């Protein structure tokens, strides 16, 4: 089986392992939404998980935002809730100690809350011990 | 329900025509009653109240100038007990709050039927005439160490100095329960205590007094109980008991709880 | 692209991966999006506030599956207060704010809390009672927990470890409704609070009724001393009875104390020290009717002698077995030449507890450590003959498993010797207990070393802690120290501090917990020439403010006599100069004074005092402690902005 992104780009892909996607292994193979080295990623992981037991699935999500943002998103398009969980613990470890302004400094998110909406939203999570 | 009841968190116990109104000493609050307690709810009513100084009472209510004497708190006892309609009780108090509770019966003697007293004393200092307390020497190194506590608040350090520090064995003892109280409100407490001075006003206590000591005392004299007794314008009544210590109706409740029951239910005095 | 842009199901699954609270909180004050997201996707919750303005209660948490309302203020207050008609209102306003609850832990003071709250959830799954005050009198047994058992529904988890009541509630509990006692998966009865454990004719009740248990903890009575002991019966009982279980924790009601002289053979005066009436036959026959079991723990304060053959069919009859924990099961590993024998044979056990063998040796701790190969914790208690070599070559045979070690009350293995005992994991640990026991006679670099737990005994310096050997730990976030031994005999310390500054050592130590809940001292009166608690206090927490704590538990010391421990003047001052906490939980009672020090920290957010100790003050003229007091430092220290 060899594969090919949406660029144009052309990939290889062992056999058997590619079951792991439910999407794939219930439907060459046209998928138009992998491009290139997600699809290589997504297909050299899934490898890795037939046989660093996590220590080579953190290394793996050295990553920058960019391709973990694409990683995440075509995995989606594969439906692997293994690659979709790892990805994610990974933006989920990105808004660990962090600001408001934190977050929204390092995914560019503006605000739009309003003082009062604040002073609201305090007042909930005042409720909860953490 | 009423300000002064929340202000001083009065607490009404058992049933019956007699009251009864335990007054803790200074540095403690009403919970030094827990053993007296379950053995007069039975035939009393039992109130059961801090004073404005107490820790357990919000520091903000606590005036310097008020109760900078004697006379605030017995006032704010007599207000307590106008506020819970109660007459002709039994006063049951620790050192120096039987004093005011002494003062106010001589400022309203209806309100109160006896007086039962646990180690009292008219004046702390002692005098060239009167040996009744402590030098004022002694007391100074109390008063040292409370400004050094107060003086280290101030600033947001650690009040340090506690009354195991003191040198005295009785001083450490007596003064124990001092340091359980917000520093500045500690010295303030403590000033008035020190400058307390209630021999002339004996003379006009009419109630009587049943005051309770302990066996060679080595804080408070054992006799102060004699003085009182003589200057006392009442009928008193003067028990010694073999107990120690500052606290001994909840250190050693078998010996102190049966005298101090006894002088409440004997009328006589 | 960008984060705001995907589509919102792989948010909501990266929003569940946010747990700490801390962070979901900052994370609901980033957007709109972000806001409903978090608020859709928390999924714990333990409600944090006063029961006075219990009304204003917010209700964005509407898919929180776990509600936790014991911590609410005042700590252990009653809920719902019968003598109140309003109070009805709030089992309507808790099923409002919190419609999708499926786990739930409240404070059970009074039964009038239980039948208001409890049923408002007919879909409830798992429920947690705590209470530390006494018992409320009523007409016969089981009536307190007999307003659980709801007919319209199915409750699977039944949590009393924490729920002080008679051990004899239970069985007539359960007995009431057959088919509630069908439907629980797990039990937990592990109380330490109980005043003598479950008899053997409870458990066997409580057993019978309960045939699908997954789940079964207890805490017996072993005691051979009292009538109506648990005995052979009763474990054969709890074998046929439930067959299913995966878990099985029997203990001793004082094999449970936080006080080792409770449950040390060597501090209690002659208890202990007589066989059990346990046999070897007995555990065989029950080991043999629990195949599925994954967890077993028996801890005895009654010796148990020749149990290796019964260990030895514990391999053989419980493939399943990971964890094992023994309270004094002597001859558990004594091996002949080269054979392994007793737990030895058990190679699949992950976690490995040991408490007071007489028999153990060297020899027996080789033998462990090469049958038990994958062993990845290890804790041995009270053992009178291991040395440093046994347990040396041990921990390197170990050396590709082992993370989590304790070594406590062992007489020739000090802390120098646990220490160097541990040399060949020193790279590798993760957790360590050792006792400072600086007395006992005869790199460099704790690499992945995070969490480390102290024992020392009253009136002991921390300071030769640095020497012993725990010099280089650059990973470690949280260390607990213990303090126990009774100082009404001691004198006044010849140093002034107890040394919390040579925690500076290590620079990332972040949480402490400071545990001096089991000095007994005087608390307000010492007779003559006796120093009370306060100074005490003083004593270890000299220096404290130094630290760069953001969480400290602190348990103040007690006076056993009179049953109360307050915080002193020192210990509030002292804890005052902690500028960087973030949280501080006091397991005793302070009075208004002493707590309004505490709005001096800048940063300071969860404070509570949590009297979670039998028995707990009963109401307001038992203690210092006030309801207004708590309501006025609470609206006081939620007004600082």
């Amino acid at each position: 089986i060899v594969l090919k992104s949406s660029d144009g780009e052309s990939f290889e892909v062992e056999e058997a392992v590619a079951l792991e996607s439910q999407t794939i292994a219930h439907m060459g193979v046209p998928l138009p939404n992998v491009t290139s080295k997600i699809l290589a990623k997504v297909i050299e992981y899934c490898k890795r998980h037939v046989e660093d037991l996590k220590a080579w699935d953190a290394d793996f999500m050295k990553i920058d935002q960019a391709t973990l943002f694409e990683l995440i998103l075509a995995a989606n398009y594969l439906n692997i809730k293994n690659l979709l969980d790892l990805t994610c613990q990974t933006v989920a470890d990105m808004i660990k100690g962090k600001t408001p302004e934190e977050i929204r400094t390092t995914f560019n998110i503006k605000n739009d809350f309003t003082p009062e909406e604040e002073e609201e939203v305090r007042r909930e999570n005042q409720w909860a011990f953490e | 329900m009423s300000s002064i009841g929340l202000a001083h968190n009065v607490t009404i116990l058992g049933s019956g025509e007699t009251t009864v109104v335990l007054g803790h000493g200074y540095g403690t609050d009403q919970s030094v009653w827990k053993l007296l307690v379950p053995y007069l709810v039975d035939d009393y009513k039992v109130l059961l109240y801090d004073h404005m100084g107490a820790g357990t009472t919000n520091p903000d209510y606590f005036d310097f100038d008020r109760y900078s004497s004697l006379e605030g708190y017995s006032y704010d006892l007599i207000a307590i007990l106008e506020e819970f309609q109660v007459s002709k009780c039994i006063y049951v108090g620790h050192s120096m709050s039987s004093m005011a509770a002494a003062v106010a019966s001589i400022f309203r003697p209806d309100l109160f039927h006896k007086l039962v007293m646990i180690s009292p004393t008219p004046r702390l200092i002692n005098t060239e005439e009167y040996y009744g307390g402590f030098e004022q020497k002694v007391m100074d190194e109390t008063l040292r160490s409370l400004d050094e506590n107060f003086k280290s608040l101030s600033l947001g350090t650690a009040p340090l100095l506690l009354a195991c520090d003191l040198e005295s064995a009785a001083m450490q003892e007596y003064c124990r329960t001092l340091f359980n109280m917000r520093p500045d409100i500690a010295c303030c407490i403590t000033r008035m205590i020190c400058g307390l001075d209630l021999r002339p006003y004996l003379g006009h206590v009419t109630v009587p007094c049943h005051i309770i000591q302990s066996s060679n005392d080595i804080m408070v004299p054992v006799a102060v109980g004699e003085y009182l007794r003589k200057n006392l314008g009442g009928p008193s009544v003067v028990e010694v008991m073999p107990t120690e210590g500052h606290l001994p109706h909840l250190s050693m409740p078998e010996v102190t709880i049966p005298v101090v029951l006894r002088h409440i239910r004997q009328d006589i005095t | 692209t960008a984060l705001n842009d995907l589509p919102d199901v792989i948010l909501s699954n990266i929003m569940a991966g946010v747990s700490d609270v801390r962070s979901r909180n900052s994370a609901s004050l980033v957007c709109h999006k972000w806001y409903l997201l978090e608020r859709a996707t928390r999924s714990a919750l333990t409600l944090r506030g006063n029961i006075r303005d219990l009304f204003m209660l917010p209700t964005c948490f509407q898919s929180t599956s776990h509600l936790d309302l014991s911590l609410i203020s005042p700590w252990g207050h009653p809920l719902t207060s019968a003598a109140d008609p309003d109070s009805a209102l709030i089992g309507h306003l808790l099923r409002h704010a919190f419609p999708s609850v499926t786990s739930l832990a409240i404070y059970a003071r009074d039964p009038s809390t239980i039948h208001i709250v409890v049923p408002q959830w007919p879909d409830l799954e798992r429920l947690k009672l705590v209470r530390w005050h006494q018992r409320p009198q009523t007409d016969a047994a089981g009536d307190e927990l007999k307003l659980l058992i709801s007919e319209c529904g199915t409750l699977k988890s039944l949590d009393l470890s924490s729920f002080y009541c008679w051990t004899d509630d239970v069985p007539a509990a359960l007995g009431s409704c057959p088919t509630f006692a069908a439907n629980l998966k797990s039990l937990n009865l592990l109380n330490s609070s109980f005043s003598e454990g479950f008899k053997s004719d409870e458990i066997k009740a409580i057993t019978k009724a309960c045939p699908n248990l997954r789940e079964f903890r207890a805490s017996c009575m072993f005691d051979p001393r009292y009538i109506g002991h648990a005995g052979d019966e009763a474990l054969v009982s709890i074998s046929v009875n439930c067959p299913k279980l995966e878990i099985l924790h029997l203990a001793d009601t004082n094999a449970l104390s936080s006080a080792r002289s409770d449950f040390d053979p060597d501090e209690r005066e002659g208890l202990g020290q007589e066989e059990a009436k346990i046999n070897a036959a007995t555990l065989i026959e029950v080991f043999s009717g629990l195949p599925l079991l994954e967890e077993l723990a028996l801890d005895l304060c009654n010796n148990v002698r020749d149990s290796g053959p019964a260990l030895e069919v514990l391999n053989s009859k419980c493939p399943k077995l990971k964890s094992v924990k023994l309270g004094q099961f002597h001859g558990i590993s004594l091996p002949v030449e080269s054979k392994l024998d007793g737990i030895a044979l058990c190679q699949g056990l992950e976690s490995l507890s040991i408490r007071n063998v007489d028999d153990l040796t060297d020899m027996g701790l080789i033998a462990i450590g090469r049958g038990c190969y994958r062993l990845a914790k290890f804790e041995v208690y009270g053992c009178k003959k291991i040395t440093v070599r046994g347990m040396r070559t041990m921990a390197s045979l170990l050396r590709k498993t082992l993370v989590d070690v304790k070594i406590a009350a062992c007489k020739k293995l000090g802390a120098v010797q646990s220490l160097k005992a541990l040399e060949p994991i020193q790279d590798r640990v993760e957790r360590l207990h050792i006792d400072c026991d600086w007395d006992c006679p005869d790199d460099k670099t704790w690499a992945r070393l995070r969490y480390v737990s102290l024992w020392i005994f009253v009136g002991q310096l921390l300071t030769p802690l640095v020497a012993a050997g725990l010099n280089d730990c650059p990973e470690l976030e949280e260390i607990s120290i213990k303090v126990e031994g009774d100082c009404r005999v001691l004198s006044r310390p010849t140093v002034r501090e107890f040394g919390l500054t040579t925690l500076l050592n290590y620079p990332k130590l972040s949480r402490m917990h400071l545990d001096c809940g089991d000095i007994n001292g005087y608390a307000h009166t010492a007779p003559s020439g006796q120093m009370d608690l306060s100074l005490w206090e003083r004593f270890y927490l000299i220096g404290v403010g130094h630290l760069g704590l953001t969480e400290l538990n602190y348990w103040p010391p007690q006076d056993r006599d009179v049953n109360q421990r307050s915080l002193s003047l020192p210990a509030a001052g002292l804890l005052q100069e902690c500028n960087r906490l973030r949280k501080l939980f006091i397991h005793g009672t302070a009075h208004e004074h002493f707590m309004m020090f505490f709005l001096r920290i800048e940063g300071l957010r969860d404070v509570q005092l949590r009297a979670d100790y039998y028995p707990a003050p009963e109401n307001d003229m038992s203690t210092e402690m006030r309801a207004d007091s708590c309501s006025r430092f609470e609206v006081a220290l939620n007004r600082r902005q």
